[PDB]
């Protein structure tokens, strides 16, 4: 092996030490999906945690960086790009509870919250994330306790208990997305109903993380 | 209104590609084959080299 | 009214078309093949593993010196890779992870690489400091960037998931011809040997031919069902071929202006994500999500051999310029060379 | 622009102790292996000490091994030579020479401007074909250099450099294989070889080829200089 | 007594089947090469090295009753008894450290660059202290006739007990108390089936080994005669943990039960 051969084995092993470290560094972030049906409350839990194409944030709450893949910005075909997220501890999703009388803006026919069942089913069921757990934002929480009392929730739905206090009907809805899980052993949805205080909304995310990734390493150990 | 204009740029495309010269699938695929034979010995994974020819030996 | 009768002569040409393609079809490949000597077992054997990405490969390509090839992953690293001797040459810390595709220079100076950030970042090798650097970020496509190609230092065409492939200006960094005519996003690229013309795949399942200066499709080609993951043209530069999600190959013809040949097993069920012809243009090579190669005698449609050493989904392909190897990505996080 | 600059040593007495040093800038410095070359008054170079990037693999030659110690600091981008029982044959010009090692690399590119250091009062042996011959511009001269080993090593390539050191500078890699031009370096120049013997042409010269040109090994450690050919105009 | 034999022979072969099988399905598939899994391969060749550097010779010895072997053979033969015994106690050991982590460290169990490390490390202390407490064996220390070489120097047999079994016993259960400790301030089949986990596994390593190294101590302190039967029995019962180690620790978890299917 030559003078400039054995240089070049170096070099090598020199890139190896650093893409190695690298790893070490990279293995020990969370990685989250950031999902929600258009303009939903997503970008305001975005600004509460830190304080063209996919937007990346990135903070360490109580000692633990995650890394948050705020993907909405790709407008065009999920199943040709959404198998990066395979790793991905936990999606985040979201939805915002005053969908439920709104319509989509492109047809005015389908209620926003039929759309971001869509792709809460679309996302949820898919072969990618089988075993990825949902952390479940419901983001604007008081503005649909504000409009249930001027909009009955029946106007959302064809089937409902008709109760339409603000506890049973923000329950129904989360009853409604949970009952679009496929797989509810090998995936948990984490509801969460979005609130004011930052810490407590990322406390809830590092929680769910915590708990996803005690359920994956039981899962490697064979107590489950 | 911009339905129609898209639907003749797509009218004037498909006729820009209707007016192209296409040639005998018999003439192409023996085209395609004689260049295939012509280039045989030149091609290390359909024809393999020595291994004192090959730069992967193990 | 007028909507109508557009609509009414869109069908029309589509049928011409069809009538016209079906007019110059005398024979099959298959039928001008039935008297050549077919390829036999094709077994190649892994000559080495590339073993230091720490995440899923997503693209590689080799340099025109057939002895470096560049490779990206989800790491948020891009390596050259001496092939002979499995030497980092480089590994460049990408500004994202998200790394759809790469590409590499024919005259090996710079690499290209994508992502969902859509920006095409390319990279100067050769610098007269000892690190790679950023010569231009790429940035006006509207979707995630699938696929790059050189066709000379500068200028690069990209394809994208907005439905569009660029021509860019590298020098001032901004597109010069723009190309549109898809209604799937786009998912691969291949330049013509001449790199005059240049052929993309997309979800659509149409493939679309183009000239780089004339900015406009020439052909359609539409055998495909489902969605087309994988393109590359034969190397004579007249034929091209697909690799779909229909789990098929399928080889075009731009002369014959159509489909001459179409690569399936009944027990392949899977998508094609990449695809390469070897330098005689005698085999197919097809990368699939059942975690190995396939490899085609490409005349005969016969599947000539297996490239099994992978343990997740091959993602990519590439025999080298001077047809000596051919290197097979993976989401296993390996690259291996195959002679 | 890249640069090395070598503030260096001076005077010092026989048998004394000195650390040359040498601050890189406008480079990654931490992936470059830097060498130390040395220049006698008036005679040819000879290679004195390496570091690879990693600062691992220091290699020495025999005249200087555990006299000498090469040393790296690079968070300041900066390298050493600390220099120990001064030897009268240690009077030289030191060149700090940055390398790098990859395929298709150029090492030995780049040379510090030196620094003077002067004292009171089982390798390739390389050899050029006369001490210098006369010239003009527009002319083309053939240069030519032999090994004591072939230097076209199993791998196929032939680690013979070709430097210019024109009259008062610090020297230039012309050529880093047989036939590899490095960049900055024009078109006239043009190397070649069987394995054993060797030619630099340069093909149609001008003003400024005028120098002291040296022939250098890299198939083994330590590296060796021919005495270089001079062209007189 | 032939029929004895043949029960005694029995158990050779399902000791070396369960663990032959967990071999094969950590060696085969990826899913299943996380950081216990190794420990467990660890686990299943101390098993094996039980099964086959022992047990044959054993279960000869109690079918004549005699020692038929020199000293040297002895030495050898019953460092390779306690070494491997003590490799399996403290491979149980190592498996409830690292589940201990999985749940009371969970960013450290996950992480493939540290964990590693992890395995290394603590397949590395299993086997160099089962040799170590062993090692006084082949040293010849054992002041056993060659008529009948069963173990006979009381200091010996006493702190290579302890330090082989009390002492990895009660660390393994305290840290299967950890992990009820936890696993029951997290949550406040279901996740009920890691309680059932703990409680089988517990209840075997109680079971096959307590009556074993309570015996081979009291032996010692009690001044007294022992029922032969008995306390063979009970040493039969220590290698019935090498069976069911393999049962316990794989047939439970999911991914080994499509593995052992993949073999069967
Ligand atoms: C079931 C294991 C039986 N062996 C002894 C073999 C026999 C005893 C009586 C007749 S044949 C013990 C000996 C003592 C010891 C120890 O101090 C620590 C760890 C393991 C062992 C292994």
């Amino acid at each position: 092996l030559s003078a400039e051969d054995k240089a070049a084995v170096e070099r090598s092993k020199m890139i190896d030490r650093n893409l190695r470290e690298d790893g070490e560094k990279a293995a020990r972030e969370v990685k989250l999906l950031l999902l929600g049906a258009g303009e939903s409350g997503k970008n305001t839990i975005v600004k509460q945690m830190k304080i063209t194409g996919i937007v990346e944030t990135h903070f360490t709450f109580k000692d633990l960086h995650f890394k948050m893949f705020d993907v909405g910005a790709q407008r065009s075909e999920r199943k040709k790009w959404i198998h990066c997220f395979e790793g991905v501890t936990a999606i985040i999703f979201c939805v915002a509870l005053s969908d439920y009388d709104l319509v989509l803006a492109e047809d005015e026919e389908m209620n926003r919250m039929h759309a971001s069942m869509k792709l809460f089913d679309s996302i949820c069921n898919n072969k990618w994330f089988t075993d990825t757990s949902i952390i479940l934002f419901l983001n604007k929480k008081d503005l649909f306790e504000e409009k249930i009392k001027k909009s009955p929730l029946t106007i959302c739905y064809p089937e409902y208990a008709g109760s339409n206090t603000y506890e049973e009907a923000a329950a129904y809805i989360q009853c409604q997305f949970e009952d679009l899980n496929k797989r509810k052993d090998t995936k948990e949805i984490y509801t969460h109903f979005t609130c004011s205080t930052d810490t407590k909304n990322v406390q809830f995310v590092f929680d769910a993380v915590t708990d996803v990734i005690i359920k994956n390493n039981l899962k490697d150990c064979g107590l489950f | 209104t911009a339905s129609i204009a898209q639907a003749r740029k797509l009218v004037e495309q498909l006729k820009m590609e209707a007016n192209i010269d296409r040639i005998k699938v018999s003439k192409a695929a023996a085209d395609l084959m004689a260049y295939c034979e012509a280039h045989a010995k030149e091609d290390p994974l359909l024809t393999p080299v020595p291994a004192s020819e090959n730069p992967f030996r193990e | 009214s007028e909507l109508d009768q557009l609509r009414q002569e869109a069908e029309q040409l589509k049928n011409q078309i069809r009538d016209a393609r079906k007019a110059c079809a005398d024979a099959t490949l298959s039928q001008i093949t039935n008297n050549i000597d077919p390829v036999g077992r094709i077994q190649m054997r892994t000559r080495r593993t590339l073993r230091g990405h720490l995440a899923k490969i997503y693209a590689m390509h080799w340099g025109t010196d057939s002895r470096l090839l560049v490779s990206a992953s989800q790491d948020g690293k891009l390596i050259i890779w001496d092939s002979y001797t499995t030497n980092k040459v480089h590994a460049i810390p990408l500004r994202s992870s998200w790394v759809m595709t790469c590409a590499y220079a024919p005259s090996g100076n710079y690499v290209a690489c994508g992502g969902l950030d859509n920006i095409c970042s390319i990279y100067n090798l050769k610098t007269r400091e000892g690190n790679v650097r950023v010569s231009r970020e790429l940035a006006g496509h509207t979707g995630y960037l699938s696929c790059c190609r050189f066709l000379d230092d500068n200028q690069i065409v990209t394809s994208s998931g907005d439905t569009t492939c660029a021509l860019w200006d590298i020098e001032t960094g901004q597109q010069t011809t723009t190309f549109t005519g898809h209604t799937g996003d786009v998912m691969s690229l291949s330049l013509a040997p001449d790199t005059r013309l240049f052929v993309s795949g997309a979800c659509d399942a149409s493939a679309k031919l183009w000239d780089v200066r004339e900015g406009m499709c020439r052909q359609t080609f539409t055998g495909h069902e489902s969605d087309i993951n994988a393109i590359c043209f034969f190397p004579n530069g007249n034929a091209f071929a697909t690799g779909s999600d229909d789990a098929t190959c399928r080889l075009f013809d731009l002369r014959a202006d159509q489909e001459l040949m179409t690569y399936s097993h009944d027990n392949i069920i899977c998508g094609i994500t990449s695809v390469s012809f070897s330098k005689s243009g005698r085999l197919l090579l097809a990368g699939y999500d059942d975690f190995n190669c396939n490899v085609w005698d490409a005349l005969k449609a016969d599947r000539a051999g297996v490239l099994a050493g992978h343990d997740n989904r091959v993602s990519c392909l590439g025999v080298t310029d001077d047809g000596m190897a051919v290197a097979t990505g993976s989401w296993d996080s390996f690259l291996k060379i195959w002679n | 622009d890249v640069q090395l600059v070598e503030s260096g040593g001076g005077l010092v007495q026989p048998g004394g102790s000195r650390k040359l040093s040498c601050s890189a800038s406008g480079f990654a410095f931490s992936s470059f292996g830097m060498h130390w070359v040395r220049q006698a008054p008036e005679k040819g170079l000879e290679w004195v000490a390496y570091i690879s990037s990693g600062s691992g693999t220091i290699y020495y030659a025999d005249t200087v091994k555990g006299r000498f110690t090469i040393s790296r600091d690079d968070p300041k981008n900066t390298l050493f030579l600390q220099m120990t029982s001064l030897r009268s044959e240690d009077t030289a010009m030191y060149y700090c020479v940055r390398s790098i090692y990859y395929y298709g690399s150029s090492p030995f590119d780049f040379w510090g401007q030196g620094t003077t250091l002067t004292v009171s009062s089982s390798d390739i042996v390389m050899t050029q074909a006369t001490s210098s011959v006369p010239v003009t511009p527009g002319e083309s001269v053939s240069i030519s250099c032999r090994s004591s080993k072939s230097l076209l090593h199993s791998n196929g390539n032939t680690y013979l450099y070709w430097f210019l050191q024109r009259p008062g500078q610090s020297p230039q890699l012309l050529i880093y294989r047989m036939s590899n031009l490095a960049s900055g370096v024009p078109d006239r120049f043009s190397g070649s070889g069987s394995g054993t013997a060797f030619t630099l042409t340069i093909s149609r010269l001008e003003a400024e080829d005028v120098g002291v040109y040296y022939c250098m090994q890299h198939l083994e450690y330590p590296l060796t200089f021919g005495a270089g050919t001079k062209l007189e105009l | 007594y032939n029929y004895y034999a043949t029960l005694l022979t029995l158990l050779i072969a399902v000791i070396v089947f369960g663990n032959v099988l967990v071999c094969m399905a950590v060696s085969r598939e990826k899913a299943l090469q996380t950081t216990t899994n190794y420990l467990i391969v660890s686990l299943a060749v101390a098993d094996l090295l039980v099964a086959t550097l022992v047990m044959p010779w054993v279960v000869y010895l109690e079918v004549v009753g005699e020692w038929k072997f020199s000293r040297i053979h002895c030495d050898i033969f019953v460092t390779l008894d306690v070494m491997m015994c003590t490799a399996s106690i403290l491979n149980l050991c190592a498996i409830s450290i690292d589940r201990y982590t999985a749940v009371a460290m969970p960013m450290l169990y996950n992480t493939r660059y540290s964990s590693k490390r992890r395995v290394t490390v603590m397949i590395s202390i299993v086997w160099v202290l089962s040799f170590t407490i062993s090692c006084p064996l082949l040293f010849g220390l054992n002041n056993a006739d060659q008529n009948e070489c069963i173990i006979a120097n009381p200091a010996f047999v006493v702190y290579s007990s302890i330090v082989s079994f009390y002492v990895p016993f009660i660390v393994t259960l305290l840290v299967y108390i950890k992990i009820y400790i936890v696993l029951r301030r997290r949550r406040k089949q279901k996740e009920k089936k890691a309680t059932q986990m703990l409680a089988i596994v517990l209840g075997v390593f109680i079971i096959c080994w307590l009556p074993f190294f309570i015996t081979h101590i009291l032996n010692i302190h009690c001044d007294c005669n022992i029922p032969p039967v008995l306390y063979s029995a009970f040493t039969w019962l220590g290698y019935v943990n090498s069976a069911v180690n393999p049962i316990i620790y794989t047939t439970f978890n999911i991914e080994f039960r499509k593995a052992f299917l993949k073999i069967l």
